[PDB]
């Protein structure tokens, strides 16, 4: 099914404290969404980690 | 690298979209990213200065 | 510009002879130096089949497939192997032009009729004209032979160079 | 190690230019140059194909999902 | 300010020939020249870097 | 008739195999 | 790996090309 | 009035024009079309099979791979021979030792020197200039010649009270230099080979005739390749290891196309009569005019 | 309706960007 991966890569590959959940966070869901949809580079987490907040800053802009 | 850059399809970058190959790629040399913003004559006149 | 016309006519009046289609090239400082463009003597070609390793040998295989036994008196496989390598090679013609020019704007001075779908102001600065002949054995055409290139210099060195046929043709022949 | 030399006695040398020169560097060179050679000294490509079957396996998807239009 | 984060320093280095009037002299003179990509002019070793 | 897209495609990545 | 030079060349400029082919192919 | 060729020829011009690669991505050239060349009147079909174009990547892979499986074939021949005697290599050149020397950080230098020799080989490399003069008919002519003339009887005293008298000097070797320390090999060494009067060792020396000195450096190591395609492996001291270049198995077609000494046609600027003293090239000029 | 020939189309040369 679907669960495994998802916690490989909030918990496994993206080295996430799990207090942060699903709903805290919406643009995790929208990044988790293409983040699945790759199989590779789950040994540079650390591009997945920055690529988050990135995304993080760029969403929370005024502008 | 070994060759030139001449085909220009190798030099492409987008900010705010969550380029994800590219920041694993950020150690590999071949591919180029730049931020479109062609630098014109006068300041790179003032650059090289 | 000059040797594309007669090398057109030569390959027209030898085509019942070889089924050899013409080819113009034109090659500028992105292969070869001006110093080696400047005393340039002559180019060399050879069509190469994807399966037959040449059009001068036999065509089902050869002899010389057989391996060379580290011998002293024949070397490698005695003097028939060579004039069988002065067989597969071919010469063409060839001029070199070493002041710089543009081919759009240097063949709008020539007085054809340059119609290109766009003016990609190309430039260069030193432009060698030759033309190969890429040889379809019948009619039909193969897309994966290839197509050697020797540059000879009046010193007896060479620059090799050969690329597989389909890559010259490949918005070209799907075009028709 | 060392070698064994045909002439048991050894010989000087007057050390011409014109005579090849006799190895004359000493054995602090030799560990200064063991040291620069000690510090001198795929499937990603199967994993790549594997990955396009299975970009493949959802084009296949992407296919039975085309052909009602 | 982290969403334009760019990519790693670069080495690249320019192959360009001369003008028309200097290549009249050694025309087969290239030129080479190493130049950085995202990399930082600094004056002084940065401490906690 | 999206059948002949996806099939030229997959003949496509087939002949990519033998590239690879 | 000369080979996998010209390989994986072939492979990036055949997938650009198909690429150009499929975004002109829903015109 | 018939239209010659050439006016609507001109007036054809060109449809398109377009760069191409070679096979390595090392040269661009550009094709032209002229819209009245008879290929377009000759309606040829074609066809490009994946099987046929997969063919021909495996024969451009062996034209390739050709000198490069020469390099593995000395490399395991030079491993086949130091397994051979054991690993006590003797000496064949001319120079001076020092007893109270390791030996140990030399020889680890000559292995990481090989090492680097294999990383760092070409298709121009010594070798392979040792073994083109080989390929040309003058070199069979040769070796027949001296087949018979080392080969040849000791003569009776009548031809030494009456018959013509009789006459290989020096040898014209090619060598690769590997230099560890700063991890830059060579490949293409010319140089002269002689042997001493005093003891059968080798001398070498550079072709303007300036003695060759770098087997006095420890950190180097040199290969030297003969025109006889003999095989020496000289790391400081003079050892050597010695053996033959292995070319069995390799085709004898595909050596012989992939690089070959070429024989000339003439041309404008040389001579009809053979071995005159040539006079100067043409060379076209971007300098003067063409006149 | 046709976004999904367009999103393919960054898929691949999302994969180019995987490989190489």
């Amino acid at each position: 099914k679907r669960d495994e991966k998802h916690r490989h890569v909030v918990n496994v590959v993206l080295e996430l404290p799990t207090e942060i959940s699903e709903a805290t966070h919406p643009v995790l869901a929208t990044m988790l969404s293409k983040y699945t949809r790759m199989s590779s580079l789950f040994n540079d987490k650390c591009a997945f980690k920055l690529d988050l907040l990135r995304m993080v800053a760029v969403s929370r802009t005024r502008r | 690298d070994r060759q030139p850059l001449n085909p220009a399809n190798i030099e492409a970058r987008h900010h705010g979209v969550s380029d994800v190959p590219r920041l694993g790629a950020m150690d590999a040399d071949e591919p180029l990213f730049v931020d479109d913003y062609r630098a014109t004559d006068d300041e790179w006149t003032l650059q090289k200065v | 510009m000059e040797t594309h016309l007669y090398s057109d006519l030569a390959f027209e009046a030898r085509f019942a002879d070889d089924e050899q289609l013409p080819l113009h090239l034109v090659l500028d400082q992105e292969v070869l130096s001006n110093e080696e463009a400047e005393t340039l003597r002559y180019v060399y070609y050879r069509n190469v089949d994807s399966a037959g390793r040449s059009t001068g040998r036999a065509p089902g295989g050869d002899e010389d497939d057989a391996p060379a036994s580290d011998d002293a008196e024949d070397a490698v496989g005695g003097d028939r192997a060579f004039d069988r390598e002065r067989r597969t090679w071919q010469r063409a013609c060839f001029r070199v032009l070493p002041r710089p020019l543009e081919l759009l704007d240097y063949l709008r001075q020539s007085g054809l009729t340059v119609t290109l779908e766009k003016e990609q102001r190309v430039r260069m600065f030193y432009a060698v004209f030759t033309t190969l002949g890429l040889r379809c054995p019948d009619n039909r055409l193969s897309g994966a032979q290839t197509l050697h290139l020797r540059l000879v210099w009046p010193d007896g060195s060479y620059r090799d160079w050969e690329f597989l046929a389909r890559d010259l043709l490949r918005e070209e022949m799907e075009a028709n | 190690s060392l070698l064994h030399t045909f002439w048991r006695l050894p010989v000087a040398v007057f050390f011409e230019p014109h005579e090849e020169n006799v190895l004359r560097c000493p054995e602090r060179v030799l560990r200064r140059l063991l040291e620069d050679a000690a510090v001198t000294m795929d499937r990603v490509r199967k994993r790549y194909l594997r990955q396009e079957l299975r970009d493949l396996g959802h084009r296949v998807q992407t296919y039975c999902e085309d052909l009602e239009g | 300010a982290v969403q334009f984060v760019g990519e790693h320093v670069k080495v690249l280095e320019v192959r360009a020939p001369l003008d028309h009037a200097q290549r009249q002299g050694l025309p087969d003179f290239i030129s080479r020249q190493h130049v950085l990509y995202n990399g930082c002019c600094v004056v002084t070793a940065p401490k906690t870097l | 008739l999206r059948q002949l897209a996806q099939s030229v495609q997959d003949t496509i990545q087939h002949m990519r195999f033998l590239y690879l | 790996v000369l080979m996998d030079r010209v390989r994986k060349r072939y492979l990036r400029q055949e997938l650009r090309d198909l690429g150009h082919r499929v975004q002109t192919y829903c015109e | 009035d018939e239209v010659a060729r050439t006016d609507e020829w001109k007036g054809a011009g060109v449809s398109r024009l377009r760069e191409v690669w070679d096979v390595q991505h090392r040269v661009r050239l550009r094709v032209l079309w002229y819209v009245n060349s008879f290929w377009r009147s000759r309606e040829l079909s074609y066809d490009d099979h994946e099987v046929e174009l997969y063919r021909a990547l495996d024969a451009y892979r062996a034209r390739i791979a050709v000198e490069y499986v020469l390099i593995r074939a000395v490399r395991d021949e030079i491993y086949a021979v130091l397994r051979r005697d054991g690993g006590a290599l003797p000496q064949r050149f001319a120079c001076h030792v020092s007893r109270n020397m390791s030996w140990r950080v030399v020889w680890e230098l000559c292995r990481h020197a090989l090492a680097l020799w294999m990383d760092w080989a070409d298709v121009r490399s010594c070798i392979i200039k040792a073994l083109t003069p080989r390929l040309s008919r003058g070199a069979a002519a040769a070796a027949q010649r001296a087949r018979r003339q080392r080969e040849r009887s000791a003569p009776k005293p009548q031809e030494l009270l009456f018959g013509p008298r009789n006459e290989p000097a020096e040898q014209t070797w090619y060598a690769d230099v590997v230099r560890c320390v700063r991890a830059q090999v060579d490949l293409g060494v010319e140089v002269r080979a002689a042997r001493c009067p005093r003891t059968g060792l080798w001398i070498v020396r550079d072709r303007r005739g300036r003695l060759r000195r770098w087997l006095s450096q420890p950190e180097v190591c040199v290969l030297y390749v003969t025109p006889d395609l003999d095989f020496y492996w000289v790391l400081p001291g003079g050892f050597a290891v010695s053996s033959r270049v292995t070319l069995h198995g390799l085709a004898q077609r595909a050596l012989r196309d992939r690089f070959q000494n070429f024989e000339a046609v003439l041309a404008r600027g040389m001579h009809v009569e053979a071995g005159r003293q040539e006079p100067e090239t043409p060379r076209v000029s971007g300098r003067r005019l063409p006149f």
